[PDB]
């Protein structure tokens, strides 16, 4: 998985049910194919605070300094 | 029967087998044929 992402960071495809973000990865594997999926619950506000927001908020009043 | 790559096996497929009654008889069939097969490209060496 890693040596196929660390690239593209094979086909892929996304669904999402209710609330969570199901992704799907269509590829292959010692020659044969290798088929897997992700099942990504909604982010919780802790991770997205953490992820985003605190730093994206970081990043604007950084910049700011820069500026 | 497999296949290894990543330092892993992958197998490829899989048969139902059985063992045969006759083990001698396959077995001067298939050497006979390889016999001829040998013999033939011997001639042809020699012509080239």
């Amino acid at each position: 998985l890693d040596n196929l992402l660390r690239p593209l960071l094979a086909t892929f495809s996304c669904d999402c049910v209710a609330d969570a973000l199901i992704l799907r990865v269509r590829s292959e594997l010692s020659g044969l194919p290798f088929y897997w999926n992700f099942h990504c619950m909604l982010a919780s506000p802790s991770l997205v605070s953490q992820h985003l927001i605190r730093p994206l908020m970081g990043m604007s009043l950084a910049l700011q300094c820069q500026v | 029967f497999e296949k290894n790559l990543k330092d892993v096996s992958f197998r490829l497929g899989s048969f139902n087998l059985e063992k045969v009654e006759n083990p001698a008889e396959v077995i001067r069939e298939l050497i006979c044929y390889c016999l001829d097969t040998i013999a033939e490209n011997q001639a042809k060496n020699e012509h080239l």
